[PDB]
């Protein structure tokens, strides 16, 4: 087991600077996405008033 | 261990498909934030042609 | 569109269409609530699971990510989210909560001001029966 | 006894049931069509239906917030109206008392 | 754009496109049948999904288990007898070697 | 009545039977199984899909200790699979020395008998 945690925390650390690129962006995505969706719903509420 | 070994498991088709399926997955945001844009684009014109009907 | 369920706000697994509201749908849980309370959800206009409209498209829907995941770290990660949730759904209560107070008092002030409106009224009226 | 399936209604039937009704018609006990004598994750599923009642009562208090969030809004917006209103009503009472000072 | 499914073929269709369609063909794009012109959860999948294929490795195995000890078990009781037989040599090749020492 | 799915061994959740077998089999299991085999697990012959005839954290760390339960189940099954393998590979190399020890004694039993008869 020991050495299969030494080879599965290689691998993963490998895989983490290759995918957390693509992680970066998908928190950005997201962030955004949530921003989005309040300026969606503020903007269909004020409609609603208006 | 039966843990580890389903572990490393994954991680062998992670390295080479998960690369691919990040990058799809990342364009499916976008089309999530150009669809909910579009529409954001029609309901600022809709709200603001509203407004230029209470304006006049 | 890339579907998102009425209901949850989010992405369904089993998806379907009410034709009494045109909306979408995540099956198991309009037919939790067609079963509880025999309407449609959106507009409360009467609705059966019979009338419901199956959707077969496949998911896209992807990892979170894989490279923290393994069965004892899902269900840490699970927890989290779990406990996340029922943060949000008590945030969602504590919201409503919020909104009765606001609500209310901007209701007092908004009725208050009619009489404040039918004294000025009166006020302007006596002002122009002096001019005349 | 011996558990079998209809391929027609989809229902498992008690094997010295079925026969019997095979034996005279040939046919469906529910429906009639032809038919012969031939013819953890429940954890999961328990934690699945948790969460489902979690979502239906959640958008309840999404749909009932929504509704009175508007007419929260628009009741401001009506105390907003109201002020411009108040404000037309200063001016004209402020014009018409300097009117009838100039007599 | 917009919200329209048939519900015989189960697919997602923009009501332009659809409606094109059904007006010369009379009939669905993607099965053909008849239709008029106006007609966490994902960690608990996969988590439903590492059960899922646990429990099909598990049946795979259990086949190639009893697969290769079925043969095992015809070995073992043969297996028994096959030290007899080099017994029963070592003692008929005893016999023919005495016979050999007599002269 | 209760059922066991013909795959998992254990209770199915949502369960279809295979006419080809005559057994019950857990839905989305089975058709997974049927995209990559094609055929009825019980006995290799072809099957499809349409064929099948349909009929809080102390719950996760209940579940997770029964998670870790078929990992337990797990590794026995793997151990076991390899100790079979083990003795099978083992019982043949005996049978296969048993061979040629007899066929050692054979050749000696054909000498001794050969001696004898140039007596």
């Amino acid at each position: 087991m020991t050495t299969e945690a030494k080879r599965a925390a290689k691998m993963e650390k490998k895989m983490k600077i290759l995918l957390g690129g693509y992680q970066s962006r998908a928190m950005g995505l997201m962030k955004q996405l949530n921003d989005l969706w309040d300026q969606i719903e503020q903007a269909h509420l004020e409609l609603r008033t208006f | 261990l039966e843990h580890q070994a389903v572990r490393i498991e994954n991680l062998e088709l992670m390295s080479q498909h998960g690369c691919n399926a990040w990058k799809v997955y990342n364009e499916n945001l976008v089309h999530m934030i150009e669809h909910a844009q579009k529409e954001l684009q029609k309901l600022r014109k809709h709200i603001q042609d509203l407004n230029w009907q209470r304006k006049n | 569109m890339s579907l998102i369920c009425s209901i949850s706000n989010e992405v369904p697994e089993h998806p379907c269409v009410s034709p009494v509201s045109n909306h979408v749908y995540e099956r198991r849980l309009i037919e939790k609530y067609i079963a509880e309370n025999g309407t449609d959800p959106i507009n409360n206009q009467p609705l059966s699971e019979e009338q419901l409209i199956d959707i077969k498209v496949a998911h896209p829907i992807r990892p979170k990510p894989p490279s923290a995941t393994s069965i004892p770290a899902i269900l840490k990660a699970l927890q989290d989210e779990w406990d996340a949730v029922m943060l949000h759904s008590f945030t969602l209560r504590q919201q409503l909560q919020t909104t009765r107070q606001e609500l209310s008092h901007a209701l007092y002030q908004h009725d208050a001001a009619c009489r404040v409106i039918a004294r000025l009224t009166k006020e302007v009226t006596a002002a122009r029966e002096a001019l005349a």
